[PDB]
């Protein structure tokens, strides 16, 4: 079995600038469980970054919350890499704040 | 609170 | 409504050196409260809800002890089911493990569970009776003799029936102001134009439990599905939950349609319009 993540990416509360926050990636629907989950500011990996443990769904797809605090600005892009053995390349999605 | 056995296959 | 608890466990072989890397889980409802984690470094149970901390040594001496043999069957089960399967030594491979039970309003027991996975497939699991299996193939078949022989299954009902909706009653109690408290969803709604002819329009639930929730939109009061989105429900990080979805709809026609929240914690359920 191999399924491909599926990956939302967000913060927990609606951003405002200079106003601390938590960005989060989950990761979800995906076998088998050897994941690489990366946050990046600016295309440049972040270092802070926990995650929660490892669970699955009925189907028995995995599921995993990657998240670090942050303080949201109008300049700094923020995405979420994931890399994964049904994947070709690492899928990168941008945080949009919608 | 688990469990008190897992029997293995 | 209804309470459970349940546990998740996966245990991953690591061919090269060394034993499987195992992970297991406890919640009660939508809230994890315990955890192990083989490489993690205390190499024991470890609480993640406040409620769970009240419990003293013997508690997680008895839960540290269960877990690890857990671990060990796991890992035994693996090597099973790689000969079984005529699979050899040098591939990765996953076994997972879910158990639980339900109670309802009364929290008296209504259901349990118990299924077991070999890389993502269904291998075996305990039927509603509590008293047979559903073996998904030959070699699940086997297992499925060995544990009849064996009385595996009332062993297992015992704890279902019995302990599991003890513990679960306790919890429910010493997590109270949590446990047993809802949270409702903050809705609001956006608004996104694409051209001139085409706007998308979102309804955002934030910050509710359980996570349990229904968001459905209307035209003119009836049901529409179509050129709508609906995102999996995902977790804020706080123990709370977040879902939109949304609807594309001519520009200047955004005053027929609505968004309908149905959860757990609204009396009545919410419309919203823009």
């Amino acid at each position: 079995i191999q399924r491909t993540p599926k990956i939302q990416v967000y913060s927990r509360h609606p951003a405002e600038n200079g106003k601390s926050n938590f960005l989060n990636c989950y990761v979800s629907g995906f076998h088998p469980s050897d994941i690489e989950v990366d946050l990046l500011k600016n295309g440049e990996r972040i270092e802070k970054v926990e995650h929660s443990d490892l669970s699955f769904s009925k189907d028995w797809s995995f599921y995993l919350l990657y998240y670090t605090e942050f303080t949201p600005t109008e300049k700094d892009e923020y995405a979420c890499r994931v890399n994964h053995v049904t994947l070709s390349q690492p899928k990168i999605v941008k945080w949009d704040r919608d | 609170y688990l469990s008190p056995i897992a029997s293995p296959l | 409504g209804s309470h459970s608890m349940r546990y998740f466990f996966t245990s991953v072989s690591r061919p090269g050196r060394g034993e499987p890397r195992f992970i297991a889980v406890g919640y009660v409802d939508d809230t994890q409260f315990v955890r192990f984690d083989s490489d993690a470094a205390s190499q024991r149970m470890e609480p993640r809800a406040p409620w769970i901390e009240q419990e003293g040594p013997e508690y997680w001496d008895g839960e540290t002890r269960k877990v690890k043999a857990h671990s060990q069957t796991h890992r035994v089960d693996l090597g099973t089911l790689r000969g079984y399967y005529n699979q050899s030594e040098a591939g990765s491979h996953t076994v997972q493990r879910m158990y639980g039970c339900d109670v309802g309003s009364d929290w008296r027991f209504l259901r349990g569970y118990h299924q077991y996975a070999y890389d993502g497939k269904d291998y075996i699991a305990l039927k509603e009776d509590l008293r047979s299996w559903t073996a998904a193939d030959m070699a699940a078949q086997t297992t499925k003799h060995k544990w009849e022989a064996a009385h595996v299954a009332e062993q297992l009902r015992a704890y279902l029936e019995g302990t599991c909706v003890e513990w679960l009653r306790r919890y429910l109690e010493n997590g109270k102001e949590t446990l047993q408290r809802t949270d409702a969803p903050k809705t609001h709604m956006t608004h996104h134009a694409v051209s001139d002819h085409e706007a998308t329009l979102r309804c955002w639930a934030l910050s509710f439990y359980p996570a349990e929730i229904t968001l459905t939109w209307q035209r003119d009061g009836e049901d529409q599905t179509q050129d709508t989105e609906l995102v999996e429900t995902r977790p804020a990080g706080d123990g709370t939950f977040q879902k939109w979805a949304a609807v594309v709809v001519p520009s200047g026609q955004e005053q027929r349609y609505t968004c309908h929240v149905q959860h757990e914690g609204l009396p009545k359920p919410l419309t919203l319009r823009w």
